[PDB]
DNA sequence: CCTCGTAAAACTGTCAAC
DNA sequence: GTTGACAGTTTTACGAGG
């Protein structure tokens, strides 16, 4: 596998900005994000997949 | 302390690549060679360096 | 393309030993 | 005042299976 790459804070800032609007991305916004961030459409599909994973385990809650 | 020559090398690398201070796996082989430090040690150095030197910039 | 489990590169909190 | 190290955690990245 080709080594993972941490995203810039500028990039991350963008995603969360849109993720806060809705947690699943549309095809048009996926394109604008991809242009904005310099990231592949795939990379952001997966980022959102992984982002929801994180939110689902902030259901914690009984702590 | 690490040997001072091992530090200088990695720091010179670090500053050369400030905007993306993440060596490739191959680059880590090389820095560990030139320094005589182990690959873990090089990795820990850049981990500690990124939060101790880069982020303030 | 989703949720899922998994890996593994990089980060966090921490501290004795400088 | 820093620094090397590491257990514990978070972050990219994939395939399985649907």
């Amino acid at each position: 596998r080709k080594k993972r790459i941490p995203y810039s804070k500028g990039q991350l800032r963008e995603l969360e900005r849109e993720y806060a609007a809705n947690k699943f991305i549309t095809k048009d916004k996926r394109r604008k994000i991809s242009a904005a961030t310099s990231l592949s459409e795939r990379q952001i599909t997966i980022w959102f997949q992984n982002r929801r994973v994180k939110e689902k385990k902030v259901l914690a809650k009984v702590k | 302390a690490f040997p001072k020559v091992a530090t200088n090398i990695m720091r010179a690398w670090l500053f050369q690549h400030l905007t993306h201070p993440y060596p490739s796996e191959e680059q880590k082989k090389q820095l560990a060679q030139d320094t005589g430090l182990t690959i873990l040690q090089v990795n820990n150095w850049f981990i500690n360096a990124r939060r101790r030197i880069v982020q303030p910039m």
